This record gives C-alpha cells, structure tokens and sequence, in this order.
C-alpha cells in the first residue's frame, strides 16, 4: 500500500541537516513562508551561489 | 447514488448548487416507477419472486469493513398507514394501550381563477331587466329536470371567487385508499402489517376485511349502531328537495343542487347520490377498521387482528347539515302532497342496506318522504346513520366509473393530481428511530415509545388526550381549499365557467385511482418526500430541541425567523401566503429526482403564484427525535426516521455531505478534506479531546452571535460524520463541558426499524442500515457543538483527511459496487475489451434516460 | 466452416470481428438450415413420407492420424426436451430413482410501445357528454352486447405501461410444444427418447400417448383424478359471468372480458373457452406425462415408458381464482332469473369430455349455471379440475386455429415467434459431457449422473428435493413479461391501440404452428444457441470452479464485473433493462449464423431498446461441468456440453481460435503460431516442463493483477488446443505447481454422449466427438493455468509452431455449404387484388368506423363543449403523462 502511494511506512535517521522530527498528530495549516525565511533568502542563496 | 469510489464522492454536487432555481416543466413522480428500483435489484442469493406480497423489501449483498461479505441482507420499507390496535405480547393478541393518532385541517377560500358567465346566463339577467321574468308558466323546466323560476333566483349571486373541488375529490381518495385494503392478500406485501408490531405474521390464505366502528378500546366504536361523529360527538341532518322553496329559512343559502350527472354516474343511482353527499359532507363521519388474520412468529397462535388506517382520522370540513335539490324526471308544478312529491323526482333517495338505531331508526333499504309545500311537519334524517348504511358499499371500481363522470363533466386531472399528493403527505406514516451500536433495533411491545410516529415532513403525529367522541382543543397541522355550494350551482347549471373548469375524456383519468397495486405504490411516495425534508434539516446542524422551541421559547433571533420561515402566513383577505424557505425544499427535489410535485394556483392581491404540499404546513409542531434502548428521550441530534441507504440509493443526484461510504481496502477509500481547500482543526489536547478540520470561525466559536447561525459547508460536515462512524464520538462544547441536550450511550447512533426475517435473509450488519449524516452543530442555549474523540483515537482519521491514510466503513455491494481485496496488486491501467465492445450501446440508455 | 488447408484457418476471422454490432436487418433462423445438410429432405414435403425417425444424426465418413479412413461414422443429436421416468436397468425397465427437474420464472409489468385512445373511445366519451344535458340514463352505446355501464368503466383511467401478451402466448406455445409429440412415430427422432437413456429402443408402430397425472414415483401425480396444483398445491376457482355487476367485490379489479372474435366457429367454440381460460391462469395446471412404447437393445423387452416434458415443468405463477364475462347474446336488462341468463348466452360454458372426483365433482359435458342478480347463492368451480377435463382433449390443429380467428384482434407474429424463442431457450437440455481418450462415453445407467442436465446457456437445471406438490421455491431462472387485464380489456374491445398491437396483413401466425414436424425443428433451434454462448466462454480462459464462485468472489475485482454484467439486474425510468454483455452472445449470433434472434421492444422514456432472450437470465444457477469415467466431478475447464463439430460445421464464419484441425494433404498437415506472431515460449526453474508460445503479458504474471484477467489472443488459444490435444498434457502452475481445482485423469478430454447405432453405422474415433476448444486459463484462487508436456514430448510441436514439422489429428470427411435464408393457390391468383386492397385497410382498422367526427357533430347540443373537441386524444409520454404542470 505505501508503494501504491496509499500509506506510510516508517524508519530510523539521523536529525541533521534540515531534517526535523515528525509530531503524531500533523495538524496542517495553511501553508506559510515563515516571515525570517523571507528576511533572509537573498543573504542566503547567496551562499548556494558562491 | 452510492459510491464505488472517493473520486464519486469528491465530484459530487454541493447543496446550494441542487438548492437552486431550475425553470424547466416536469413530470410526476410515480409509483409505477418507484416500483421497479425496489424489484430488478444485483445479488445472486437473491430469489427474485413474483408476488408483491413479498415485494416488499430491501435486499442486497454487504461488504463488512473487516473484509468479509454477507449474503441478501435486509432493510425494512420505513412506511406504514395502518395503526394497530391490537398488539400480540407473549405470542398472543392483547388489547392496546395506547391512544389514537389524530390529524386535523384549517379551510381556506379562493380567489383564484374568478368565474366567467354563459351567454344562457346573461341572456337570462337580459330577460330579467327586460320583462319581470313574467313570461314564464308556473311549471316551466329546463331539460334538466329542474323550473325556470330556480335558475333565474340562483341566476341572480354575483361571486367574486372561483371553483376548487379539492376538498371533495380530498374525501373521495382519502376513502379510496381505505376501500383499497379490501384485495387479496397476495396483492398487498405483507410489511406493511408489521412496522409498527414488529412481532407479528400476516396470512397470505385471505383478505382484510373493511368494517367500521368495530374498534376494541378507548371509545373507539363510536357509540356503535347509533353513529355519532368521532370529533366532537352528535348526528348531522341531510334532507331531500325537488325545489328550494321547500327548504327552510336560514338553510336557503346553503342548498347544493344535484345535477342529474351525478345521478347517471353509475348503475345504481342511489349509491351515486350518497358518494356524493359523503363527498360534500364533513369526514369522518365513522372510524373505518381493517381486520386481518394474523399469526405467531412461530406461528403458533393465529387470529383476527384490527387496524386503524391513518386515512379515517384526518379532519376535514364542517358541514354537519345538508340539503339536496333533486331533479324532476317529469314537467309538473311543485308538489302539494306527499304522493306528488314520490312519483315527481328522478329517483327517490333511499337508505342503504346495513340498517342502524337510534331516536330515529333506518330499516335497510328505506324510503325517504320527500318534502312539499304543504308543511304539517319538516321531514329529515339523521346524516351519520344514512353514511353508516352505504359505507359498506362503497368499492374502488364504482369510484371508478364516479370520477369518470366527472371528468366529463368538468376536468379532473389535475385537481385529483393535487388531492392524491395531500393524500400521501398526510397519512403516510414512520415510526421514531432507536438507538444501537449494531444493524437492528426496536422499542418493546405495547410501549408507548412503539407507536411514537412521524410524517414524510418530520413532524411528529398528535396524539387523542381520551375517550371518542372527542372535546379537544384543536391542533391543525395544515391548510386546505374548500369547495363553495353557490359557486358550485352556477357550474353545476350552466349558469357559469372558469379556466380551470375544462371538460376532458374519461379516458383521461389517473391510472392510481381503481387499481389494485396503488396501497403499495402508495407508501413508495413517501421515500422521495422525506428524502427533500432530510436534506434541509441536515444541511444546518440545528438540533431537536431548538427545533421544539424557536417559535415558542428561544430568545435567539435567528431560530425564531428560521421556523417562521419554513411555514407559510395569511394575507388579509385570509388567503394563503406560501413559506418562503418551503421553495428551497422543492427545489431540492427537482434536482435529486429530475420529477416534480404537483403545482397549485394561488394569489396575492391578485397576482399569481403556485403552492406545493411543501408550502402549506402550520408553524408551531413538534419534531422527531430518537429513543435509546430502555426508551430514555435523546434529543441531540437534528431531526431523522430513515436510514441513508433510503436517501443515497433513491436519488439521480445528491450533495456531497450525504454521499455513501466507499468499501474497505481499496485504493481511494473513505477520506476526509484538509486546509488546502480551507478548513481547521480544533484541539483540546489539555483534556484529551480532538475534533476534526472544520470551517473556519466568524466570532461564532464558542457562541452564535444573535441573529446569525452555522453556515452551510459540505466538507466539514463529512469529516463530522467521519469522527461520528468510528466507535466512541462525545459530543461536548468549546471548553469540552457538557452541552444541555441529552446524549445517546456511548458508541450508539440511530438505527433501521426491525421486522422479522424471511429465511434465507440476514440481518444488517455494522451500521449498514445507521443513519449518520445528522450531526449537530447549534444546541437550544445558541452553544457550538463538537464531536470529540481523544488524542490517541483522533490519529488515523486526522491522516485520512490529510490523504495519507484509508479508513474503513461498511457499504452495499450494489449498483457497480465491487468488494476489494486486501493485497492490490496493481496493474497498468486497462479498459476490458468487453466494455469497449458494449461502450456505444451502453452509452445509449444513458442519452435516453438524459431525455427523459 | 471446415478448413481444408492451414492457410483456411490461418486467414479465419478475429473473435473481435465478430463481436462487432452489426446495422443490417436479418431473417430469422428457422432451424431448416440445418435440417438441409443432415437430412434428406430437399423441399417441403410430407414428414411420414420422408421417416424423419431415422434422420436424426451427424453421418459421415471420418478419417484418423493414423491415416485409416472409417466409413458412416455418427455423433448424436445433443438436445431433448422428454426427461425419462421409468429407466432401464439389466435390459429390464424399472422407476427413475432420481427426482424432476424445475425451472421458475420472474414475472413483472414493464414499458412496451406507447399506447393511445382510439376514435372510438372518443365517441363513447361525446355520448357522456351529450347525454348529460337530459334526465335519462342511457349514457352510451353498449358495445358488442356487453352492458353499457361496463363499458363505460372499462373506458376510464388507462395504464401507460402498453400492453405486452407474451405470458399468454408463452402457455400457448408450450402446450403446442407438448400436444405436438402425440402424432406418429414416423415424423419423431428415434434420438429423441434416448438422449438420456441410452438402453432403451422406442418402437416405430405406435404413436406415443399424452396424458395427465400418471406418475409412479415421488408423488408426481398431483392428485390425480382429484388434481392440485404442482407448485402451489392449492386448487383455484373460476366463476362466469353475464355482467360485472354479479362479480364478487373483492374482485371486481381483476375481471376479464372474453372477445367474441373468438368463439365465432360452428364447432369448438366451448373448447375456445376452455382454451382463453388456460392462457391467462396458472401454469402447469396439471404434469403432462408422454407413454412411449420402447424395448431393449436387442428388441427382446417390451413395454410402456414413462417420460415428462420439460415444458410442463418451468412455472409460470399467474392468477389461481378467476372471473370471466361471457358475451351477450342481443342487448337486453341484465338477467333477473337464471333461465333468462342461460337462455341469453352466445356460447354456453361447460366441461369436458373427462370426469373428475372430490369436492364440486365434474360430469363430461356439465353445463354452467349462469350467475345473476338478486341470485340466493354464487356459483363457481374449482379451476385445476375445468382445465383437467378438457386437458386430454386440445389438439395442434385445433390450436391453430384458436390462434388464427385470434390474430385479426391483434397483431401475434413477431409476439408469438418471441414467445418460441423463450420456450426453446427454456426447454431443450442436454446431458452433461463425460472425459475420455476415444470418442464414445455415458454414465451409468438410473445414476445422478446420467440425469443431470444444462440449458443452451450453460448452466445447469435444478431439481426438485422433495414430493410434490411443491410446498417451497426455486429462485426465478428468467425474467418475462405479464399481461395486464384491465388494458386486455381496453384492447380487446377497440378502445385502445399500440404500434405492437396492429393487425398484421398476413392475417396469420408462425409457419410452426399447426406442423407435425414442430418437435424437430425445436430441437434444432437450440444448436446456434449453444454455439453462441459456448464461443463467449470459451473466448476467455475462466474454469468452472471460477464461475460458480464468481460472484462473490473478492480475491480479484473483474471477475465480479465479469459475472454481473452476464445478467439481467438492472432498470431505468420504470423499466427493464437487457443484460450489458449479452449484447455480445446477440452479437456473435448476428456475425456468425447471419440471422437475427427475435426481440420485443422496451420503451425507456419513449426510446426503443431491443431485448433478445440472451439478455434476461437471472444469477444464480450452477455451470456445466464434465464427470469423469467413474463420475467424480471435473472442474478444471471452460463450461461445455457439446462437442466442436457442431460449432464448426454450421456456421458461415467461425472465430479463429476454434476452428477444426486440416486434413493430411502429401506432406503438410497442421501448422501453430509463433514470435513471428508476437508469440512467446515459457519456460520455469523446472528443465522437464515446457509451454507454447503464448501472449508476453503471461511471462511477467502468475496471479493476474486485481482489475484484471486474460486477454483474447486467438493464436495463444489455437496453440493451446495443440498442447491439449496431445495425449498427455499436465495442467499446472507457473513454477510447475498442482493447481486447486480437479482435474482429469491423464490426457482424457470431454466426449460426446454414447447412443445405439444403427445397421452400417460406426461409432466416431479418436478425437473427432469431443470439446477440444476448451482451454482453461484462469484459476479460481487467482493463478494462471499453464499446459506442460516434458521437453522431448516438447520437440515435434514447437517446430511446428515454427511449421518446420507437422502434426498429425483426425478430422471429419466433410465440405462447406451454407444456405441464403430462403406458396400460391390457383384460387389466391384469382383472388390476390382483393386480399391486397382489404389487408391494408385492416392496418388501419383499429377503432376506426366510417362515420366521421363531421357528422356526430351535427347530433350534438353545444359542439364546442364536447370533449373531443377540448381534448383531441394523443400518444401518452413515458413513464407519466404530465400532472399539474406550474401553469
């Protein structure tokens, strides 16, 4: 069912890197650049350019 | 329809797209189609039998959420007009307890389609103002058989109003239906006999038999053999006349005139003229009862049973005294004896063959001493007692012939159309749903919880207070036309027409009327009607009690115009306004069904306008509710009596909030709807309380401001019965405290009527046969309602609305439903040969159906 | 059509071709296109002249792989609708130890062609209407004697359904279809009585008896002299009647008025009665029973057999009690005594020639009391016992021309020629098919197995589980259509008409009707029926086991589909709607034979659909399996019940997966499909198994995936035939696993039934009586079917697949001959102008009389008031005409 895309499977890693932990229940909101995001993008795709 | 899939219920219509405004003319919805979704049914365990004694059910293959399929399952047809009044307990007939169902009616007056004279009347008025109307002999008559010098007099009303003939042609369907009980058992289906006492087995060996003032208990016989008129008590007066100048004074005004039409109706001409005095006379006049043989579930003890029809206990009219002008077969001066008067008339009145007491007894077959000008005494008999004596008689073939007479002499269609749909409003009949975890549920035997029943509109019955005759204080449920005497004797002669008044073939007649099925086809109606009601009680959250209170005790703004709306008002002639919101529920449907209900002319300050059945209700009812087991009053949910499966598989089209489950285990199975397309969840997690995405707050989250309520919004609604369908919903407020209205025990919801089983059928499993789509949204304090479950039992759900989870429900297999397997193993995407082979021809019926 | 050559097979047709709907208008198969090539008879002639009793068999020369030519060798007819009742056991007869067969009806009203009021109703109506400006009570004329009152309630309140006659004619069809068998042996197959018991030899020097309630065993003589229903086990009642009035009240709904277009004849006019009161009660009344004188094998036995019908088995639920109104004999008051009411009627009811006991006994000849008004006690009969006494006495001729003086009422061709397809459908049987390595195979003798028996659909026929009457029903097998009698009522007086209701110029019925030759040409109708469903089967792979749990089934999605779409459950806008793929059986039909199946209409909102009887079968029977030698059951192909010669010698095109094996011609003999065709070998982790070549989809599946199965591939299914037809085949799994379902012991394949030949004839060899195209693909658990040989067993076959080496099978020494689909008196040459001009203005007859609405009007008092001038009469829309509409 989860290679039917229709189920999630679970697994172990390693919190690094932009990798954050997942809450049991997924209370989604509206989806929303956070407001330091948008401050700092130019400073920070700056960096991915260099 | 149900669905197979999520994507059918993703695409479906939203409710105020179906609440819409559609222009185009349809046509009725009849029993003779309704019939065949009942018959012509998938499942292969199915014996598909002949005779509409057993036609009578729904059957169908099930689909359990744990994967598993059960064979030919059944639900019940929640519809019924017979009251029992004898209750079988203990595998045997005791006498009921419980008192009688009572239905009662408001006369209007119409204004509609105002009369137009005939160049035989103007010509007549001309006579009049040109001569003194002496010209003419003291024995002059028309054809007819009636003198010239009553013409002219009558020739002299001027009327405002038109004609109605809906009350009359009211009392003739509503005695039709009674009369139609009377066919061989195997014509009528035996479910009908045990909606209400659920533990009892009719006999398919012989027929009911219609008698009348036989009833066992609660004064119910009428005072018997003296008949005395159930509302109210005391005899009527009806008298016979060759000319209204024997009528006596302050009754002159009120005389019908008898055309000799109504006299050549049919082969036995007094039988003609006493249908036709029943037609214009107050109903009821007596209590009609259904006997049939019956016998145990074991069937162990059979015998004789009574039944109370819902048709014998409506109130309609008034008019307890009554004078017939006959026609004189011959050319003579008005009588001056009693032998004069015999000999003059086209046939003289007589008593009916089953004979009655009383301070003046009728012998069958008696001979009534018509009236003349010579007065030692005013000669008249009792009117309930001559109505007593023809009741036996009366037979649907007979009606038959009447009411092609009638057609002839002044169209019939249409009006007889509108008579038959007040007919189903108002005796079609369910009792109040119980609630239960699992398929089937009933209240015990001889409860008065048993007998609690309901109209097509959600209106529960009144109930008698004590024993007939009755002294009530009224409690009407809805307004009617009535039919007017003078109006009525200028058509009757000649004298004046009107648009509607058109003569048509006999040929012409509604196929219902005389037919043997129509009983059956009777209760069908009754499905799609409530199926409308059901989706306007739903559609908002409100629940039963702010339903039982918005007009007589809330101090809210909005309820209070919400129930004035849905009900109609008077204008100040006293002619009828139609409700306002009641065109919302038509509109509804002619949307689900693509038929319409019958339409009827009305008028504000002379401006035309039409009224449905679903306009002319009376504010100030009481609602349905639900009993949990023990019988314990809950009133948290908004208002049901019947199961979804009724609504989802009757319907061309319904809103997404109502759509039916998809099975368990499928790829796209049951879902639920996320932020993306704009809702938000509530949590409570302090408390272990989470509720599901909903719509979003308007400064109503906790209270409704005053004068506004919950919007309308599909989505959350479904998610709201996704929360309900898992196991152990609790229904609390903002802050998770209790809310005022009672609550069903944990984990129940309401549930199908029982009735007993066929072998070979099977029980309804999980809540194949709950209704669920009644969730609650505003409580009688004004408090928002939230179904909470707790943290842990919230998770799986809140996935599935976020579409990265399935759940699983129950369904039918039925209708292009397949079951699913639990591995799915997918291949690439496939059309089969044969349905592309069979695509054109497949596509055609559809084209057809689009036609239609 | 035979193949002569590989290139013949290898250019046949794609089954998808002839699946296609064809537009073209089509002739109906008459069943003598068959009887051209197995048969003598070249034109019409006399059926005792030409002793049709010894012309019932499949002849012909036959050649085998061993290249030996056998000479006048035979396979039997596979159909039969007589179901033996005594047996023979050890060369002497004895009772049948197994029970009868049953079959059950579904029985509904539904739409048919729109209907409308004819002129003459309108005159009824404009003489209401006039009459209601005086004080007399004659309101109208009263019609063909019939009282005016009555007339003038059966002119009020029409249905909008139309009117349908097809039960009527089906009870008509199948008595035809029993009293057919009583002429003499000369013009019946021998074959006929030994379908099942093959022991026995009926003798050629007596004409078989019909009669009623005879049977020895299980309680089959439903009362016998004192006779019951055997379903219901009830009795009826029928009462007479002069006028409506005198019919009791809780039944007046039900009345049906008897036309006096019948009953018009010097002679058997009571017998017309009896007859018109059979077509619209309950069926079977009573059990017909046929007595066939017969003998043993070597013509030493002798003696009289009991057989059953079919036709008088299948129910057909209708009314029990009934009232029928007798036509006047002058106008005049409805009687008031009872010799004014006897000495009134046109024909006097009474019983027939045959006495019956119990309750109200019956005399032969008894006359009928008339009921009448004022009348100190109602008269009636019981009904089962009215139709027991003239039961012995109905005939074919007599039948015919019932049905002639029937069809100037009403149209009755096409009605009554639907009417036939159906009973054919449901009457002829054949035995179930029995595996072997020769040609010739039964089961033993008085066995369950020997009476078990399939529909031309392949599905197999109930039984009976208890002695009748029957206190308990089987679920409905078919769906046909009821005839209403309040619209009969309407129609039969002229009130009323419909495009399916019109007169036909003909003025005549079906060319079966009034024959002597009707029960061979039945059996023979039942062939295309077979060849047809059989090609749908066997196009697609599924086994038996596989359909008989189809239908509920979750372990895979398309078969559900599969079996729900094959039947007939679904209805739009009031009415019945065909089956969704016996559209393509219907199609095939079409493709194949050239012909076209008869139909009725089905009106969905006033458009037309088409429903041929392929449509309207109901789920819930069991699928035709083969038994084994000992008779254990084998589920691992496809349904059969008849052999492939009959599929593949009369037809005028075959699909190409079916089709015979080619003669040896010098050195090229039979050739396969290979790559070059898109084709691919497939081999396991096991060395000593190979497959054919077969469809690339079949290397990458060993559970067909959910949502779908087995594709049609005619060349994977040709290929398949050559592995099967090998002597030793092995039926299992992808990785050489045994699969679930039964199988046959090794290299056996189903066979034709066993019967006695004749001076000179041979019984078939080899493999040339047997099902071959039967090729099994899907199991029941999900899994594909594969045919393995061992790989040296392997080597000749592949390279001919590659046509490098040949194959050697035994075929039929037959040629290729199919049929176009093809008389006048001296006296009608004389009279042919005036027969022309008179039959197209019957077409208009309708209600229609030579006084016109012009003059009717001059007649009247107000002529804008009359009703036919304010309601003009149209055509009623579907399902209702409109009600109220918003202004």
């Amino acid at each position: 069912q989860a290679c039917n895309r229709a189920a999630n499977l679970a697994r172990s890693c390693w919190l690094l890197s932009n990798v954050y932990a997942e809450p049991a229940l997924q209370a989604l909101g509206d989806e929303v650049e956070d407001a330091f995001d948008t401050l700092t993008n130019s400073s920070f795709l700056d960096v991915a350019k260099s | 329809p149900i669905s197979a899939d999520f994507s059918e219920v993703e695409n479906a219509p939203s409710f105020l797209s179906l609440a819409e405004n559609t222009d185009e003319v349809l046509k009725p919805y009849t029993g003779l189609e309704i019939q065949t979704i009942i018959t012509n049914i998938v499942g292969d365990a199915n014996p598909n039998q002949s005779r509409i004694f057993d036609q009578d059910r729904l059957r169908g293959n099930q689909y359990s959420a744990g994967g598993l399929v059960t064979q030919n399952a059944v639900s019940a047809i929640p519809f019924t007009n017979l009251i029992p009044r004898t209750i079988r307990v203990g595998n045997i007939l005791v006498n009921s307890a419980n008192r009688l169902q009572i239905t009662e009616t408001n006369v209007s007056e119409y204004y509609s389609n105002p009369i137009i004279a005939t160049k035989l009347s103007e010509m007549i008025s001309d006579q009049v103002k040109n001569n003194q109307f002496s010209t003419w002999r003291r024995d002059n008559t028309s054809l007819q058989g009636f003198n010239a010098f009553d013409i002219a007099t009558i020739n002299t009303a001027i009327l405002p109003n038109g004609l109605s003939l809906e009350s009359m042609l009211l009392k003739l369907s509503l005695l039709h239906s009674i009369k139609a009980m009377n066919v061989d058992a195997a014509s009528i289906n035996r479910s009908q006999y045990q909606v209400i006492d659920h533990n009892t087995v009719p006999t398919i060996g012989a027929p009911a038999v219609v008698g009348v003032n036989n009833s066992p208990v609660f004064g119910e016989d009428c005072g018997g053999n003296n008949p005395v008129y159930p509302f109210g008590g005391g005899t009527g007066a009806i008298a016979f006349h060759v000319t209204l100048q024997t009528v006596p004074d302050e009754r002159k005004s009120y005389a019908i005139f008898v055309p000799p039409a109504i006299l050549q109706a049919t082969s036995d001409a007094n039988e003609a003229l006493a249908l036709f005095a029943l037609s214009m006379s107050e109903w009821p006049h007596a209590l009609y009862t259904v006997t049939k043989q019956t016998t145990d579930l074991a069937g162990a003890n059979a015998g004789q049973q009574v039944f109370i029809p819902t048709q014998s206990t409506i109130h309609i009219g008034g008019r307890r005294v009554l004078d017939l002008i006959i026609p004189r077969r011959e050319i003579a001066p008005n009588p001056t004896t009693l032998v004069a008067a015999n000999a003059m008339c086209m046939v003289r009145p007589q008593a009916g063959p089953d004979a009655t007491a009383g301070a003046i007894p009728l012998a069958a077959g008696q001979l009534f001493n018509m009236n003349f000008i010579g007065a030692p005494a005013f000669e008249e008999w009792p009117m309930t007692s001559y109505l007593y004596s023809w009741a036996g008689r009366f037979d649907i073939t007979t009606i038959r012939q009447y009411m092609g007479r009638l057609a002839t002499m002044v169209g019939v269609k249409d009006a007889y159309w509108a008579a038959h749909e007040l007919n189903v409003a108002l005796s079609q009949v369910a009792p109040k749903m119980t609630t239960a975890a699992g398929g089937w549920a009933a209240q015990a035997a001889n409860s008065a919880q048993q007998s609690d029943v309901c109209y097509s509109s959600l209106l529960t019955v009144t109930r008698s207070a004590a024993n007939f005759p009755l002294a009530n204080q009224p409690a009407a449920d809805m307004r009617v036309y009535d039919t007017d005497p003078a109006t009525w004797n200028k058509v009757a002669l000649g004298l004046a027409t009107a648009a509607n008044l058109v003569p048509e073939q006999s040929m012409d007649v509604p196929f219902v009327v005389g037919d043997a099925r129509a009983s059956f086809w009777e209760r069908l109606q009754a499905i799609p009607m409530c199926i409308a009601w059901t989706m306007y009680y739903h559609s908002r959250g409100i629940t039963t009690l702010a339903w039982d209170n918005a007009y007589t005790d809330n101090t809210n703004k909005w309820l209070q115009k919400m129930v004035r709306n849905t009900f109609s008002t008077t204008q100040s002639v006293g002619t009828i306004i139609p409700a306002r919101y009641g065109k919302i529920v038509c509109n509804l449907y002619k949307n689900m069904f693509h038929r319409a209900p019958a339409y009827v002319a009305t008028s504000v300050g002379g401006k035309e306008l039409h009224i449905t059945h679903f306009e002319r209700w009376l504010p100030g009812g009481t609602y349905a509710n639900v009993y949990s087991g023990a019988g314990a009053v809950v009133n948290c949910f908004s208002p049901v009596l019947i199961p979804d499966i009724w609504c989802q598989y009757f319907t061309a089209k319904l809103p997404l909030f109502a759509g039916a489950f998809p099975p368990a285990q499928g790829q796209n199975s049951t879902k639920g709807f996320n932020s993306k397309q704009g809702l938000m969840i509530h949590r409570n997690q302090n408390n272990n309380l989470v509720a599901p995405y909903l719509e979003k707050f308007a400064d109503n989250s906790s209270y409704f401001p005053v004068g506004q309520g919950p919007e309308i919004n599909d989505m959350a609604t479904w998610n709201g019965r996704l929360w309900m369908t898992t196991g152990n919903v609790q229904y609390l407020d903002y802050s998770g405290a209790a809310i005022v209205e009672a609550v069903p025990p944990a984990g129940e919801l309401p549930v199908g009527k029982q009735i007993p089983l066929l072998a070979g059928e099977n029980a309804p499993i999980e809540l194949t046969n709950a209704a669920t789509t009644c969730v609650p949204r505003y409580s009688n304090d004004g408090r928002r309602i939230f179904t909470y479950l707790t943290t842990a039992q919230s998770v799986i759900p809140v996935q599935a609305c976020n579409r990265a989870a399935n759940l699983a429900r129950s369904c039918w297999l039925l209708s292009n439903v397949y079951a699913e397997p639990a591995l799915q193993a997918l291949g690439d995407e496939v059309e089969d040969a044969f349905d592309t082979l069979t695509n054109s021809s497949f596509l055609d019926v559809a084209k057809s159906v689009a036609e239609s």
